[PDB]
RNA sequence: CUGUGCG
């Protein structure tokens, strides 16, 4: 608007009205007049009659390349015997020669084709799902080590809550020494607890929350007590006042709401710490980085262990999604091939039984895929369960769905209750298939199940395309898709191996197979890698046009085309409409024949189709385009940094605290990409203030 | 036709009580649809026994169970065992008059009035009065405390014909020595102060009043043969039908309105086959 | 699963919460209000005070449809709160002081009492009753679920509830006293008694008031047959067959546009002026009596106003979207039968 | 009885335009008649 | 900005 703060907001419109009246009263070009009179109105569709519609000596070449074969006045009986001749020719030149596009099913050969394409016979993998996939191996080990086998802990958890809440205030403006202070409090309360009640470190702690010389700290970080005393040794002698400076700071300019009456100011007696350290021997983890099957024969397993397997899977999934939620702005005390020793890693806990508890150790934090190690603790003894590598984001479904999937299992199996004996060999197979699908989320699995749905649609019916089998095969990697594909094809065969024509209880079989194919929806649809996803999106975007040969290089972006650009423009237009009605070579290339368009238009115009052109109710009644999907755009970052720098310059009428970053948080509203962008813009504004300082 | 709706409400209340005992408070009266008593703007005619209590429901009392026995007139024929007490200066005259009013029916009540006069001390002759106020308290129902507030102003106490027996008596009680129209309540409320309450709930089981488990009285109602059968239908459940038909004939023993003629109407009654119930009472 | 999912966040399970457990085939002819009422009824084992409140609501509906002359004063009485409005409904229906201090004993903790749970989630960068928002939405014209729940848990452990003042949740749930006086024990962590919340009483509202409100809502929604008491009845896993809804509506079922707007203008002009219709040029059609004073919309509009967990008016002006339901005879066999005798009790005429 | 502040609420509800202009500029106790001073009388709504 | 729980 033309409004401002210098006028009484009632004269500018009058000025505009008088100015337009003067300009329309007399003048002195053509477009300039209309633009100027159009730029002084307030509010103003089709019917763009005021446009000029001028030519530039190129419209014609478009016209005789598009509007020479178009007549739209062909009568009807000529179309009739032209189509008669076309059909008579088509019958005995391409159909009798075996160049068709559709064929009968011939179910049996379709079954051998399916078995050949799906069931891998040249692969070296074993027919044992648990030991082909790492995660299922780990969950099997956990579930078969679990099935066959007091105010101290709550006080400990409460003080953990206290410290974990107070750490978030970042009132020390520093991180490393802050964690040092927290772990000093931690060891002080250790030695305060262990002074008396000797049946607490061995009984209520080994069976509670501790493993070999590895004690959990704030921020879900587990730290080695040895290195704890080693780091407490420093800051003594160099600056013995340090702890004292940490003591008076919690009283003044502090919330002053704490229960650290004595567990804070006490000096840590290292003799107790080293005694505790020597009490427990070293069982330090290995986290195996980077052949005989005795796997209980799941097909001969009782009807109890499978639900507990699902329950353990759900527990591991919840542990993974908890590891998702760890803090991002966290840096380890000391930084770190084939075997890396763990001393300051991150840990999460998950619960199995009254005495044994599972631990998930991981080294990096963040948003994306990582590598994890699963361990157990029965009665203070720490055992090896395994390690794996995956993306936790793809495990949100099984977080608590340990009962609905089971119910799906028995209801789908009971769908086939017509024959006693068909459930027995299909139930466990279906459950194992579901387990493999949940534990191996990937695009390939759901694409393969879609191919199965299409295969079922073709088989159950009578006539199918000749290029069906070529669209069902997907290449396999990581040897994890081979087992799920084998299970799927085995279920399909077992349900359809024998006489399975449409003359029996076939509708329910079709329903069961259709649901098996639709099980593909279990995998979450959120692009495991995004960069490769734009790579492929652009790849399939540009492949057809490059194949056709009409993708020109960057135009003028204003409405001017060079001689080569317009030449290839017309070449592509001509190639589009250069198809005949007799040659069979051009059956897969883009394009169309103008003749058949004339036929169809002429036939439709003279009310010959089921509909005509007798319409009613006449129809004539700031993101950047170069980056889509990014959370923030360069224009937006520049605008925000300019606004912040202008505000900070205005307030300087020097000194500036960290509250400037608060302004960043005020105009922004965080994921890892969000916090990286926030760090980048904080950097930018900080050195901006720096350059204005000089 | 007000009489027909009246007897219809009567039968509804009788048969609703036929399944389980209940109290006659607003919870169990105003929760019934029929309720045309607040209708009939010309409300000259009513049912019978309850004609008393609903006469107060047209002003919506918050009561549980008053002992309504105005048939034995409680407003009149009242004992006048009244007296008075001394005063306490704050001229300020403070009095507390307590009475033991009874009623024509079997009832009792104690009513005490606290009264304060702000007056002007006289020189020699009598007195000089300025303002007077009173407050009622003590037991008494909607008719008993109205009786009390009526008789407190109809007494030979200070108000009336002198009757101020001074005789240097009340002064001797006050000063230690041995030498010589407030009728705005009209309700059940005890006038903003009184003794303990909320006891003796009456329950109604078989058309007879039960104050604590004792039978008081039972009234009359007809059943025609069409209203009873059409009211026999569903309710919600069957043992309700069992109880109601088991208890109907005992109530019929106190009534002589045998107008259920014997025809196919008996069969439409019989649709709910309960033979040994209807033959048990005999 | 969803109840465990919401409980894991630290919110705490509530009488409404998520969808009720132990449901029946009666998803047909039943909206959110009916299933919520069913959950509340199933909370109490022996239904006596719920039955009494249902009789109260039956009387209110009897006298609000055609009976006596009423309505538009409930608009006055409901706006105050939960306790006084419910009490007043009681002596308009018939009660005692015993009812007043008996029915109001059942209380539940509402964290969103002084407003809404303040929170910031993993939303896209750079950015009052819900009924007004629904009207505004109706008039006008990449994130991962795992990270969404992660942000939910993140925001759910901070100072979210409001008072006066911002504070956490755990002190609210630890300020309750475990009196255990045989009335707050039949449904732990759901319903409490009056003296059990003396330490914290701002977040304490009666549940019978909510049940009454939902009963009246169902009366406006799908008939008066929801007033009766549920009775229980006395197949080869392959018998599928189709069901049509059997709802009867007494609210002029068509329910065209520009009817709620006139009602909200008439009753609450202040709410009509601000936060409502700045962006409108056809006010006149709804202004000069576009069928004002509907059959029941006048009374069933304030209940969506006061209680922020009904979602009824925004539900009202939509199609059933199903019009048919596939079920098995196996589930039809044990479906509960809830059909009501007439509210006249059908002796009237 | 027909107390005061009953016609004003009816004329506000039915004819807001007539209520705004030519009516109540000189009033400070609008609130008593504003928050349901016995709206929707027995017959005043139709006989106005 | 600012997470501590599935027994
Ligand atoms: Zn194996």
């Amino acid at each position: 608007n033309y409004n401002n703060r210098f006028v009484a907001d009632w004269v500018i419109e009058r000025i505009r009205w008088l100015l337009i009246e003067i300009l329309k009263a007399s003048k002195s070009e053509d477009q300039e007049y209309q633009r100027l009179i159009h730029s002084l109105s307030n509010v103003k569709l089709e019917n763009l009659e005021h446009l000029k519609r001028n030519s530039l000596d190129y419209d014609e070449r478009l016209n005789e390349s598009l509007f020479i074969g178009l007549k739209g006045d062909i009568r009807e009986s000529t179309v009739r015997e032209e189509l008669i001749k076309l059909k008579l020719w088509f019958k005995d030149e391409v159909f009798s020669k075996g160049l068709g596009k559709f064929k009968l099913t011939d179910r049996r050969e379709l079954l051998e084709s399916l078995s050949s394409l799906g069931a891998h016979l040249d692969s070296d993998v074993s027919s044992c799902p648990f030991c082909n996939n790492k995660l299922m191996e780990i969950v099997y080990n956990v579930t078969f080590s679990c099935v066959e086998r007091s105010n101290i802990e709550k006080h400990y958890l409460s003080v953990l809550s206290l410290c974990n809440k107070i750490k978030g205030l970042k009132v020390f403006n520093t991180r490393r020494n802050t964690l040092l202070f927290l772990d000093l409090i931690m060891v002080n309360l250790m030695v305060d607890i262990s002074d008396s009640c000797q049946d607490a470190i061995e009984s209520l702690r080994k069976s509670g929350l501790i493993v070999g010389q590895m004690v959990m700290l704030v921020n879900d970080r587990v730290l080695d007590i040895l290195e704890a005393v080693k780091l407490i040794r420093k800051k003594i002698g160099t600056n013995p006042n340090w702890v004292k400076n940490c003591s008076k700071i919690l009283e003044r300019s502090h919330p002053e709401i704490w229960h650290h009456l004595s567990t804070l100011i006490k000096q840590p007696d290292f003799n107790s710490l080293i005694s505790i350290a020597q009490h427990l021997v070293s069982d330090r983890p290995i986290m195996r980085y980077s052949k005989i099957c005795r796997h209980k024969l799941f097909q001969e397993m009782s009807s109890f262990e499978q639900m507990r397997l699902f329950k353990t899977l759900s527990s591991i999934s919840l542990s993974l999604i908890n590891s998702m939620k760890t803090s991002f702005s966290s840096r380890l005390l000391v930084n770190e091939f084939g075997n890396v020793r763990l001393r300051e890693c991150y840990a999460q806990r998950f619960y199995l039984a009254e005495s044994l508890v599972g631990f998930l150790f991981y080294q990096k934090t963040g948003e994306r895929s990582r590598c994890y190690s699963v361990y157990l603790s029965d009665n203070g003894v720490m055992s090896e369960q395994g390690s794996f590598y995956c993306d936790p984001k793809r495990f949100f479904l099984p977080v608590f769905s340990d009962e609905v999937l089971a119910g799906m299992c028995e209801e789908m199996t009971s769908w086939l209750d017509f024959d006693t004996g068909l459930m027995n060999d299909t139930g466990p197979i279906l459950r194992l298939l579901v387990l493999a699908i949940l534990c191996s989320p990937s695009k390939r699995n759901q694409t393969f199940l879609q191919g199965l749905r299409y295969f079922l649609m073709a088989f159950a019916n009578q006539i199918h395309h000749i290029d069906l089998t070529s669209k069902l095969v997907v290449e396999c990697k990581s040897s994890s898709e081979v087992v799920v594909q084998r299970l799927a094809v085995g279920l399909f065969i077992r349900l359809l191996s024998g006489e399975s024509d449409a003359s029996l209880f076939f509708s329910r079989r079709f329903k069961y197979l259709l649901n098996v194919s639709y099980l593909c929806h279990l995998i979450t649809k959120e692009t495991p890698d995004r960069l490769t996803d734009q790579i492929k999106c652009f790849e399939k975007f540009i492949e057809p046009k490059v194949k056709f040969g009409c993708a020109v290089v960057n135009p003028s972006l204003n409405g001017k085309l060079t001689v080569d650009q317009e030449d290839i423009m017309i070449n592509g237009l001509k190639k589009f409409f250069s198809k005949s009605l007799r040659d069979t070579e051009d059956v897969q290339t883009p394009g169309v024949c103008k003749e058949l368009l004339n036929y169809c238009v002429s036939l439709f115009n003279r009310g010959k189709l089921k509909v005509s052109g007798e319409l009613k109710n006449n129809p004539f009644r700031i993101p950047k385009l170069d980056e889509l999907g990014n959370i923030l755009s360069t224009y937006d970052k520049e605008k925000l940094v300019s606004a912040c720098v202008s505000s900070m310059a205005e307030r300087f009428k020097n000194l500036d605290p960290d509250s400037t970053d608060y302004l960043i948080l005020k105009n922004l509203t965080l994921t890892e990409e969000q916090v990286e962008s926030f760090n980048e813009i904080k950097h930018d504004v900080q050195v901006a203030l720096a350059k204005m300082a000089d | 036709s007000p009489q027909q709706i009246c007897t219809n409400f009567k039968t509804q209340l009788v048969l609703s009580s036929m399944v389980n005992p209940l109290v006659l408070s607003t919870s169990c009266l105003k929760s019934f649809f029929w309720f045309n008593e607040v209708l009939e703007l010309e409300d000259d005619s009513q049912i019978e026994l309850a004609e008393l209590t609903d006469f107060a429901l047209m002003v919506k009392n918050q009561n549980v169970s008053r002992a309504m026995f105005v048939e034995d007139i409680a407003m009149g024929y009242v004992v006048s065992n009244f007296e008075g007490v001394r005063i306490s200066l704050s001229d300020h005259v403070r009095m507390s008059t307590k009475f033991k009013l009874k009623r024509k029916m079997v009832y009792s009540f104690s009513l005490e009035c606290i009264m304060d006069v702000g007056e002007i001390q006289n020189k020699e002759v009598i007195l000089k009065v300025v303002a007077v106020d009173q407050s009622v308290s003590g037991s008494g129902g909607n008719h008993m405390l109205l009786d009390g507030v009526s008789v407190v102003a109809s007494l030979p106490l200070f108000t009336g014909q002198a009757s101020f027996d001074l005789a240097a008596m009340l002064i001797e009680s006050n000063l230690a020595g041995s030498n010589d129209s407030p009728e705005l309540s009209d309700k059940y409320s005890y006038r903003l102060s009184g003794p303990e309450n909320q006891e003796d709930p009456l329950v109604l089981k078989d058309g007879a009043f039960y104050v604590g488990g004792e039978r008081l009285s039972t009234y009359k109602v007809e059943f025609t043969g069409d209203l009873v059968v059409k009211a026999l239908g569903a309710l919600e459940d069957d043992e309700s039908v069992v109880s109601m038909l088991h208890q109907l004939w005992p109530y019929l023993k106190a009534t002589s309105q045998v107008i259920l003629f014997q025809q196919e109407d008996f069969t439409i009654v019989h649709d709910l086959y309960k033979k040994q119930l209807t033959k048990s009472i005999e | 699963r969803v109840n465990q999912l919401i409980r894991y966040s630290g919110y705490g399970e509530t009488p409404f919460g998520a969808i009720e457990d132990q449901d029946v085939k009666d998803w047909v002819d039943g909206s959110r209000g009916y299933r919520l009422q069913r959950k509340i009824e199933a909370i109490f084992h022996d239904d006596k005070e719920t039955s009494f409140i249902r009789n109260c609501a039956r009387k209110v509906f009897n006298d609000i449809k055609r009976g006596r002359i009423f309505e538009e004063n409930l608009i006055n009485l409901i706006g105050r709160g939960g306790d006084e409005a419910l009490t007043g409904f009681l002596q308009y229906a018939g009660c005692s002081e015993q009812e007043v201090n008996r029915v109001l004993n059942y209380r539940w903790v509402n964290l969103s009492s002084f407003g809404d749970l303040r929170l910031v989630l993993r939303t896209k960068l750079m950015t009052v009753p819900t009924l007004i928002k629904t009207l505004q939405s109706k008039l006008s014209r990449q994130s991962s679920v795992a990270s969404g729940f992660i942000g939910f848990c993140k925001s759910m452990g901070s100072k979210c509830v409001r008072d006066g003042g911002f504070l956490y949740i755990k002190e609210v749930y630890s300020g309750v006293s475990a009196c255990t006086c045989e009335i707050c024990a039949l449904k732990p962590k759901i319903i409490y008694c009056n003296n059990s919340l003396n330490k914290v009483s701002q977040f304490s509202k009666p549940i019978l008031w909510d049940y009454f409100s939902l009963v009246l809502t169902n009366a406006c929604e799908l008939g008066e047959w929801v007033f009766s008491t549920v009775k229980e009845p006395q197949n080869n896993q392959n018998f599928f067959w189709a069901v049509k809804p059997k709802v009867v509506r007494q609210i002029e079922d068509q329910l065209g546009m520009n009817h709620v707007l006139q009602s909200i203008r008439r009753n609450y002009p202040v709410l009509f002026d601000e936060h409502l219709t700045p962006f409108m040029n056809d006010l006149q059609v709804s202004r000069t009596m576009d069928s004002g004073r509907l059959k029941f919309l006048d009374v069933c509009i304030a209940l969506d106003m006061m209680n922020e967990n009904l979602g009824i008016i925004s539900h009202l002006l939509k199609t059933r979207d199903n019009s048919v339901y596939i079920v098995k005879q196996s589930d039809c066999a044990l479906a509960h039968i809830r059909q009501s005798s007439y509210t006249d009790w059908e002796l009237g005429l």
